[PDB]
RNA sequence: CCCGGCGAGGGGAGUGAAAAAGAACCUGAAACCGUGUACGUACAAGCAGUGGGAGCACGCUUAGGCGUGUGACUGCGUACC
RNA sequence: ACCGGGAGAUAGCU
RNA sequence: GUGAAGAGGGAAACAACCCAGACCGCCAGCUAAGGUCCCAAAGUCAUGGUUAAGUGGGAAACGCGGAAGAUGUAACGGGGCUAAACCAUGCACCGAAGCUGCGGCAGCGACGCUUAUGCGUUGUUGGGUAGGGGAGCGUUCUGUAAGCCUGCGAAGGUGUGCUGUGAGGCAUGCUGGAGGUAUCAGAAGUGCGAAUGCUGACAUAAGUAACGAUAAAGCGGGUGAAAAGCCC
RNA sequence: GAACUCGCUGUGAAGAUGCAGUGUACCCGCGGCAAG
């Protein structure tokens, strides 16, 4: 029961009831999204996409949570330049479930 | 540095000089007349448009005990005050020492600092013209 | 997510016997190559052993063309002085049949303990019988 | 005014020290091979942000090329009737879905056999 | 119940000591008493000195079942160090552990 | 005759791993004194073997 | 009081708020030297790290593949001024 | 020959 | 033109050779130079030709010869290749920090709601030595401050968690057992990694030579716990 | 300065333990020959 949808640009392979993680979306923590692009159904008989974006197939992924990624430091310095500065960062992201698979 | 390869004497040795050691000197500004009675005249308009003046016609006691000014700031609902009076009065004078919170000074006495610092101000019948004259 | 890896301990390798007669030696080197590395294998992973253990069989009998008879040399130096060691390819196939066909896997894969890993899967023998029968190696066709 | 440094300073090397943890002995307790050995990691991991994406990139295109070879296609003429099939699936859920599945790389494999003519 | 036995300021070397001490880890008191006494080294009679204090220790403080004593832990550290013309004379303080359990 | 690099504590460690002492584990005890001893060595109290010697 | 040599030193008892204040006596970090615990290393070549990374021990959502501790192997990587 | 002072002497460079 | 002061990919290594100007993050896709026998990602891909010699994988003038080159083949990067060498014609793939897709920050302009003087759009830029300009963080003291916290635990020390693009900030366990100081302005002995910089401490070299004229000590007893070094 | 301090070929501010290729070597001690 396995699903291929992209969101920001990355394809995800994903089930039903299994968390997702995707670049900031601008929808209601408490709201559903529904992915209308599609790339893959898997069930005891798949449906190959023929075409991108299968009308038959669309994804339900209701958003859990947001927040703050993981800190990281990227510095750049110069071989006896005396170049030398670093700079904390930390994308943010998205966790959301999907909750069924339309075949 | 008492003393006498390099020398022992230089400020980078242990127990050497310093590099950029200071000289007694005095910071003491030079402040114009015209803007010192400017900033006198803004201080005392912002004071009076918030509400930190208060004018009695004349403010003194007639024995000098602290108790009896205490008693009278009492009444008058007032802990920390600047009493700012013409002709210096004696026995407000020997009578307020004790009371830190309460400073009195005469009228050509008052400093801009010492008009900021305290919550309010009690000015007399006469020390209105004495400061307005002396403002001019 | 984690994109999927190949545990050691979990690693479902079967025997191959390949037959060296009638083959060129570099190209069935590659192949032994290709399959010792387990790049064949859809689980493929260049931090772990994922290939599937080769038999030579007949290595003497082994084809190779042109005038690489003579024009092949074998040199190796151990130390010491006058490490000048030669043997001709005649030579090493006559007494050691099976040392060409090892030393040309051994350079066909990478240098380090990954590599030598790799190599101690391969066996090589100059004739057709073989004791490894309780092992039931599926020919190689190639 | 007088104004002692031993605050600022032992909290600098404190901190400095703090991401040197494991470094071979020297580097993770001198601070004066500390400071170099870190500022030498942060630009090893600056370069590695970038050349993971290679790494995965390779590694996705042998998993796809062992994959097809076993069906009779080489990567190349795959790929070829993925794109002439007007299909946009990346090298990376093909990888995924090789192991966990082999139903459904079939299909595209053949899928894509029957495109390339 | 653990008793602890130490020894400051020994006129011996600071590693000197460790190479007798390392016979005496993990070693019934019973025997280890005998080793030490049939140990050559300059410091196998201070460490025997500190393993009898310590068992003297653990058997007046403690009831009495003195046999089942066993030295759990010992170790020895570098202590101060006198400094004369170029010459440094370094000091060993000895820490000894014996416990039942 | 002069190192040009300081050696490292784990070099120096791995070069102390020889110095290791032996334990004697060789205590037998006397016949009739009942006082355990260094074989081929007269007791402290003076016996060995259990023949009784001067044991000043 | 005991060990210790009628020593140095130490362990109990007591005073002391505290002896994690003992006359070497407020606070006591680093360099440096140790014991224990967790992991790796005796077929493995190089500025000693960086990503991937199985494995191994503990606590957690009592699994749901989470964090910490080490890092077998692998691509890359020729110190500071 | 050594001690204190001129002297924190003077030029360039490191 | 490049380096100076531009990262990255390729030519095995390499600064001046080819492609290619790094705002930050992503396990997405398309390309430039160069590659698609393995090492190592990609065609053991197609078509028409040359090569029998490993020339390819080093060489002139000159009648295929000329041809002799470096510890070891060592002038293929290793194997190995009779095509896995070269020429020409194609469809594809790999191929960077180049470009595109998603997300985030900042400068520079422009448009308007015009403001309450910001907001919503809008294109562009974001390598950097010397140098210039702009914006901030850390500490001592002064007034704020006879305020506040604090023996229900201050400063300091030592770990953890959460925080911002940064120097840093807050909470808390333990040790600490008496000071610290909100907000806003002022003065600075104001932020350390090197000057064969200076005081103190701690190391390796290391348990390493030496124990110093090559006049020589042996034994019994005594003191002492301990005696080749003391006394008889 | 820090070291987990090998040989050969090649390049390199020009004889490379550290750069490209390849080969050898179980970890750690003790005594000398001095090519470095």
């Amino acid at each position: 029961m396995y699903a291929v949808f992209q969101s920001g640009g990355k394809q995800h392979r994903v089930s039903e009831g299994q968390t997702v993680r995707l670049e900031k979306l601008d929808i209601a923590t408490g709201e559903t999204v529904e992915f209308a692009e599609v790339l893959m159904i898997a069930n005891g008989e798949e449906v190959k996409i023929g075409v991108p974006f299968v009308d038959g197939g669309v994804i339900k992924a209701e958003v859990v949570a947001h927040g703050r990624g993981e800190k990281v430091k990227i510095v750049k310095f110069r071989r006896r330049k005396h170049y030398r500065k670093q700079q904390g960062h930390r994308q943010w992201f998205t966790d959301v479930k999907i909750t069924g698979i339309s075949a | 540095v008492t003393g006498s390869s390099g020398s022992i004497k230089s400020p980078i040795w242990r127990s050497g000089g310093v590099t950029f050691a200071a000289r007694p000197q005095d910071h003491s500004q030079k402040v114009n007349k015209k803007m010192y009675r400017g900033a006198l005249k803004s201080i005392l308009s912002e004071l009076v448009r918030q509400d930190r003046l208060i004018v009695v016609e004349k403010f003194s006691v007639e024995a000098p005990k602290t108790k009896l000014l205490a008693q009278k700031l009492k009444d008058m609902a007032l802990e920390d005050v600047l009493i700012i009076t013409g002709e210096l009065d004696e026995n407000l004078f020997l009578a307020a020492r004790n009371l830190h919170k309460v400073d009195v000074r005469d009228a050509t006495g008052i400093d801009p600092v010492s008009l900021i610092a305290f919550d309010k101000v009690v000015m007399t019948a006469d020390a209105v013209k004495q400061v307005e004259e002396m403002l001019a | 997510m984690k994109t999927f890896t190949a545990k050691p301990e979990t690693v479902k390798r079967d025997w191959y016997v390949v037959d060296a007669t009638g083959k060129t030696l570099g190209r069935l080197a590659t192949e032994l190559a290709r399959r010792l590395r387990g790049k064949h294998k859809a689980e493929y992973t260049p931090h772990v052993d994922t290939g599937d253990y080769i038999i030579v069989l007949n290595a003497d009998k082994v084809a190779v063309t042109g005038n690489k008879r003579t024009d092949k040399v074998y040199y190796h130096h151990t130390g010491h002085i006058g490490g000048i060691k030669q043997a001709t390819f005649e030579e090493m196939i006559a007494r050691r049949p099976e040392r060409v066909i090892e030393i040309a896997v051994k350079g066909m894969l990478p240098k380090g303990p990954l590599g030598r890993a790799m190599f101690r899967k391969l066996k090589v023998y100059a004739g057709n019988e073989h004791n490894h029968a309780a092992q039931q190696p599926q020919v190689l066709d190639i | 005014a007088r104004v002692k440094r031993g605050v600022i300073a032992r909290a600098r090397h404190k901190k400095i020290l703090k991401q040197a943890k494991g470094y071979y002995g020297a580097r993770s307790r001198v601070y004066r091979v500390a400071f170099q050995a870190v500022i030498k990691a942060g630009q090893y991991a600056y370069r590695d942000r970038r050349q993971r994406k290679r790494q995965f990139r390779q590694l996705w295109i042998a998993r796809i090329n062992a994959a097809a070879r076993q069906n009779g296609i080489s990567y190349s003429k795959f790929i070829n009737g993925l794109k002439k099939a007007s299909v946009e699936i990346d090298r990376k859920i093909l990888a995924d879905i090789a192991v966990f599945d082999k139903v459904a790389f079939t299909a595209l494999v053949e899928k894509a056999k029957a495109a390339l003519a | 119940m653990e008793t602890i036995a130490k020894h400051r300021h020994a006129r011996s070397s600071a590693q000197k000591v460790r190479l007798v001490a390392d016979l005496i880890r993990g070693k019934k008191v019973s025997q280890a008493l005998d080793i030490l006494t049939y140990t050559n080294k300059k410091a196998a009679v201070l460490v025997k000195k500190v393993l009898e204090s310590a068992i003297a220790n653990a058997e007046h403080n403690d009831g009495a079942d003195i046999d089942d004593l066993k030295v759990t832990k010992i170790f020895v550290d570098e202590g101060p160090s006198m400094k004369r013309i170029r010459i440094l004379k370094r000091t060993s303080h000895i820490t000894v552990v014996v416990s039942d359990r | 005759a002069v190192q040009q690099n300081k050696p490292t504590r784990s070099k120096r460690g791995m070069r102390r791993s020889h110095d290791a002492l032996t334990a004697v584990t060789s205590l037998s005890v006397d016949k009739t004194s009942g006082e355990k001893h260094l074989r081929h060595h007269i007791t402290a109290d003076g016996y060995y073997r259990g023949r009784k010697v001067i044991a000043k």
